[PDB]
């Protein structure tokens, strides 16, 4: 049950570098839909932001949060430089695919994909 | 004299040998095995924690000036407990030889780079890190180099599937690349290509 | 040091921060055991401060500032 | 190969090589389409005798390797990998261009 | 062994009739001149075009081209369902199923080629025992619309029928060799 | 070594019930002895002869799916006399079957397939 | 003589090579002295320049001297003196006599699985 850190000795300085990351992405969202240009609102890419972190929200292994705040990082840098284009970063919010139901029922009549 | 079988020059062997237990010898706070194949190639398995002092005596030692990396590489096992096994093939003009260093890692442990040592180190941790997963310490810019812009998980990987998760087309709609979950028209067929009679009975391992 | 000044124009920047409402908010008032805020909800209210400002606030002293009054003496004691 | 005398001259004069002793295109020298049909030989293992495939079986002289000290398992002069490369000789054919 | 490529053996000093000699040539443009006229030399050649669709490029009965199932000379088809070429297809590009014939024959019912997966290789051709499946010498067969490069066994048997007269020819000139 | 005898596979020692076979304190130690004849669940026909091994000290190869291990008995099964042996009998059994393996339902399901390429 | 040029791109030749070798040797030398006697590292560190400060102080021309050390060129014998001046300090911070860290896991090092 010992292991070797990467960056975070514990759990508070992983959320640290989670804040920051979060900071960091909020302060490029109205900056990324102005330069691409976007369909999207500053408010959904926002909330999509956080719709991704709330995703990766039940973690509590600091190697593995510190794994996805290295992910986030390059993620954001790649938003920073334009090299993720406008299909890249509207390949987050899937408006071409039609949302599997969820439910018994729809999922019966679908097939048989449990 | 059998012109079947390939000719093997056992002063390679010897002198081979002969290194390993020179550097194993020198470094035995990093070097965990030394083996030499019947290919005649020396392997030197080390600890990860010795990957900057074993690649920097092999760069700049009098007897080994292994100043050239060919290449560095990994290699997924995931049946061991530090699945990837990372692969640096060096080569010596001076002396005229060729050493591989092997060292092992996890999904959690990264393992520090060697750009301080080789050049060639940044582009070829930066496509480790693309396949595999393997994060290296004070990278100058580790990142992808290989794989599409957001791409999630890393293909080179066992686990990961040949055709991948996501396909990309064209919708009108949106007049965008769009990614989608993946179909396929025809599915790849797996082909159950393994003789169940034993080839090689130098290789066979004791039962369980 | 403008004390009136800064603590309106944060409660201000409160007011115009979508996710609470303009009823229960106090400046007393306590962002998640009262208001049922989120940390990153706070960081939030933290970089609306930072940008509205125009100096640059550490998540050191954003994690302490968690209520106006230590918000509004920490602009104070800043400036 | 076509060409006239004066063209000839007026192509060898402005390349400075003679071009009709070494042209581009192929006119004759080349080999016929249709070829005799051939036979092909056998190898050394083509025998009837003294062939068992035991004593040429290469695939399986491969061992694992030897391992020369491990973590589990396991005055004298300093070596190295190989004996020094010898200096490579300039050639005698043409050493400069 | 080894030489240079731009290193000079010694020198050839400072004479003032090699400064004339650089100062002509750098004033006078020996070299362009000289690349001017081999230019030209070039255009008094002869150029190495054929006319094309009236004049085809020169080949090889070893040609790799498309794709065709052969007979017997009794007129059954040479295909015995045995699936070596679906196993050494390097793209998956075959498809076959096959059943027993009303004949009792061990016959195909479906052998289908993508050739826009297919890479041209011949693994099949030369993994057919029979020598079925074949690889004639047609390449001017492209099409307009991507399901025509979906072939089928009554396609490939139809492109075997059609090139029979050339690709028994080609095996027959060729076979000697594999 | 209780109700037990030792013998040795390529040198390797092993305990063995006494009546056990040959083939059967090979697949022991873990090697599977080539067969055509042999089935675990048959009665011992011993006809085949692909099952021939070297015992150590011993001058005929012996049938390993018939042969009952006596004691200290070494058997060699990688050895020249056992290739030689496997060698020869594929050849006997390969000299009057039909090339019939394009037609054939044991595409990759044949024995006799297998262990030709194996032996 | 005095050598033109040393052939490769980016090093310099030397006037002096035999000077700036016996100065790096005994540079090396000094440093490999603070090392444990016990250091294998040390000990062959110590042979091969003991060896190669001999051959320096034994002859004195520069051809027959890159001859001798089969090293490539002198320049090259420098630069790689240089090298192993640095490297005996890496090493000797790094300290890799001390014995092996942390065996392996059982599994780790068997091929193939
Ligand atoms: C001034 C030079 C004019 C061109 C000339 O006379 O070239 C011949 C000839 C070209 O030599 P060549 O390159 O060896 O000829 C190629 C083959 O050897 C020989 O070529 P080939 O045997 O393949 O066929 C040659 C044949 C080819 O015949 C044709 O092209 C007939 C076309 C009929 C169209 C209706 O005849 C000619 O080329 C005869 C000359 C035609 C010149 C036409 C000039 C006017 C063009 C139209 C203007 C409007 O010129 C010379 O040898 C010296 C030219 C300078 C003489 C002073
Ligand atoms: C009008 C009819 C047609 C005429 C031209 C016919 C076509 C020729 C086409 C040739 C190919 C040209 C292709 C483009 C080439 C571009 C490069 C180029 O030209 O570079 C120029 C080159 C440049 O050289 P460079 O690029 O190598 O640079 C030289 C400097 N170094 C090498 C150190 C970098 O030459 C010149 O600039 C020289 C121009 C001609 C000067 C002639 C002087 C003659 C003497 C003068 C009179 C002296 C006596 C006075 C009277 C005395 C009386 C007593
Ligand atoms: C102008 C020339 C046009 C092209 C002529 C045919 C090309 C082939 C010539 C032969 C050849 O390759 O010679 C190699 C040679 C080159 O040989 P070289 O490059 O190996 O070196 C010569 C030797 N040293 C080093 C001593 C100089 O070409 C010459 O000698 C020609 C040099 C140039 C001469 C003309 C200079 C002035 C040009 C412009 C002025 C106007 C001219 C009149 C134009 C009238 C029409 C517009
Ligand atoms: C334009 C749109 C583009 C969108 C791109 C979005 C990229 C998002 C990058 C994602 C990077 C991450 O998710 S790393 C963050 C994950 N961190 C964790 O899980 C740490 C543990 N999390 C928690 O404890 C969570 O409760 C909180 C709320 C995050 C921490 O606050 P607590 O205090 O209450
Ligand atoms: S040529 Fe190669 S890729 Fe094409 S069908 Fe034959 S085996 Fe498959
Ligand atoms: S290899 Fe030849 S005979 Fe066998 S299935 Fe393919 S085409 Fe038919
Ligand atoms: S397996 Fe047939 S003789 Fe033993």
């Amino acid at each position: 049950t010992s292991v070797k850190p990467i960056f975070s000795r514990d759990l508070n300085e992983a959320k640290r570098r989670v804040r920051e990351l979060y900071r960091a992405w909020y302060r490029e969202v109205p900056n990324t839909v102005h330069l691409m240009q976007l369909d999207i609102t500053v408010k959904q890419g926002r909330d999509k932001v956080r719709e991704m972190f709330m995703k990766n929200a039940h973690v509590t292994d600091p190697r593995v949060v510190d794994l996805l705040v290295i992910k986030g990082k390059m993620e954001l840098q790649e938003t920073i430089k334009v090299w993720k284009q406008r299909t890249h970063v509207m390949r987050f919010f899937h408006e071409t695919e039609t949302p599997r139901p969820k439910d018994f029922l729809s999922k019966f009549y679908m097939g048989h994909d449990p | 004299k059998r012109p079947t079988v390939r000719p093997r020059s056992d002063v390679t062997h010897k002198q081979l040998s002969a290194f390993g237990e020179y550097v194993a010898e020198i470094l035995p706070k990093y070097v965990q095995q030394v083996q030499v194949s019947c290919l005649d190639e020396l392997e030197i398995c080390i600890h990860p924690d010795g990957v900057i002092p074993t690649l920097t005596f092999l760069r700049d030692h009098t007897n080994a000036q292994f100043k050239s990396l060919a290449d560095l590489t990994a290699v997924d096992v995931p049946t061991r407990q530090n699945r990837f096994e990372i692969v640096y093939n060096l080569l010596s003009l001076r002396f005229n030889s060729r050493i591989r260093v092997k060292t092992y890692a996890d999904e959690l442990t990264p393992i520090d780079s060697i750009v301080s040592v080789h050049i060639a180190a940044n582009w070829y941790e930066r496509e480790v890190w693309d396949m595999f997963g393997v994060f290296f310490f004070n990278h100058p810019d580790l990142r992808r180099i290989l794989t599409d812009y957001g791409f999630e998980g890393h293909p080179f990987r066992k686990d990961f599937p040949l055709t991948g998760y996501v396909e990309l087309r064209y919708d009108d709609e949106v007049k965008r690349v769009v990614a989608e979950p993946v179909e396929l028209a025809q599915e790849f067929r797996k082909f159950d290509l393994n003789s169940p009679w034993e080839a090689f009975p130098a290789y066979r391992q004791p039962p369980e | 040091l403008t004390l009136d000044g800064i603590k309106d124009r944060v409660l201000y920047v409160l007011k115009l921060y979508d996710k609470i409402d303009p009823e229960k908010l106090s400046v007393n008032s306590h962002f998640m055991k009262d208001l049922g805020l989120d940390s990153l909800d706070q960081v939030e209210i933290i970089m609306a401060m930072e940008d509205e400002f125009g100096f640059e606030i550490p998540d050191i002293d954003a994690e302490k500032l968690m209520c106006p009054q230590e918000i509004v003496d920490y602009i104070a004691d800043k400036k | 190969a076509s060409a006239t005398r004066v063209i000839q001259k007026l192509r060898n004069w402005a390349s400075g090589q003679d071009l009709q002793a070494k042209l581009q295109l192929r006119y004759q020298e080349i080999a016929k389409r249709t070829q005799p049909p051939p036979k092909l030989p056998v190898g050394p293992s083509h025998k009837l005798s003294n062939n068992y495939y035991c004593t040429r079986d290469g695939r399986r002289e491969v061992v694992p390797p030897s391992i020369i000290m491990s973590s589990q398992k396991a005055e004298k002069k300093a070596v190295t990998p190989a004996p020094p490369m010898k200096r490579w000789e300039l050639s005698k054919d043409q050493p400069y261009l | 062994t080894y030489k240079y490529v731009n290193k000079k053996e010694q020198e050839s000093e400072v004479d003032m009739k090699s400064a004339t000699d650089n100062a002509a040539r750098i004033l006078m443009w020996t070299e362009l001149i000289r690349g001017l006229g081999m230019t030209l030399s070039y255009l008094f050649r002869e150029p190495a075009t054929i006319n094309y669709p009236f004049e085809k490029g020169p080949l090889s009965p070893r040609f790799r081209g498309e794709h065709a199932l052969r007979r017997y000379p009794s007129g059954e088809e040479r295909c015995i369902a045995c699936k070596l070429c679906e196993a050494i297809c390097p793209a998956q590009a075959i498809t076959i199923e096959a059943e027993p014939r009303a004949d009792g024959s061990r016959r195909t019912t479906r052998y289908d080629i993508d050739m826009t997966k297919c890479i041209y290789c011949g693994f099949c051709q030369e993994a057919c025992p029979v020598d079925a499946i074949v690889e004639g010498p047609n390449f001017e067969f492209s099409t307009e619309t991507h399901e025509e490069l979906l072939y089928n066994k009554e396609k490939l048997l139809n492109n075997g029928d059609k090139w029979e007269a050339e690709i028994a020819a080609n095996i027959q000139a060729d076979y000697l060799y594999r | 070594a209780s109700n037990l005898i030792e013998v040795f596979v390529d040198g390797q020692s092993v305990m063995v019930e006494p009546g056990t076979t040959v083939l059967q304190a090979c697949e022991k130690v873990g090697m599977q002895i080539p067969r055509f004849c042999y089935h675990e669940r048959l009665s011992v026909a011993g006809n085949c002869r692909m099952c021939l091994v070297e015992i150590e000290k011993a001058p005929k190869v012996v049938a390993a799916c018939a042969m009952p291990v006596m004691k200290g008995w070494n058997i060699l099964t990688n050895s020249e006399k056992s290739k030689k042996a496997r060698e020869g009998v594929m050849e006997f059994l390969l000299a009057n079957h039909p090339l019939d393996c394009p037609i054939c339902d044991q595409g990759g399901e044949c024995d006799l397939q297998d262990q030709s390429m194996m032996f | 003589l005095l050598k033109k040029t040393t052939g490769l791109v980016g090093l310099a030749v030397c006037d002096t090579p035999h000077e700036r070798l016996t100065i790096l040797y005994t540079k090396t030398l000094d440093i490999l002295k603070h090392f444990p006697k016990h250091a294998a590292y040390r000990k062959y560190t110590e042979q091969i320049t003991n060896e190669k400060l001999d051959m320096v102080k034994a002859e004195p021309d520069v051809k027959k001297l890159e001859a001798l050390l089969q090293g490539g060129e002198v320049e090259e014998v420098i630069l790689q003196a240089e090298k192993e001046l640095s490297l005996a300090r890496k090493m000797l911070k790094w300290k890799p006599w001390e014995p092996l860290v942390e065996e392996p896991p059982a599994n780790q090092w068997k091929w193939p699985i």
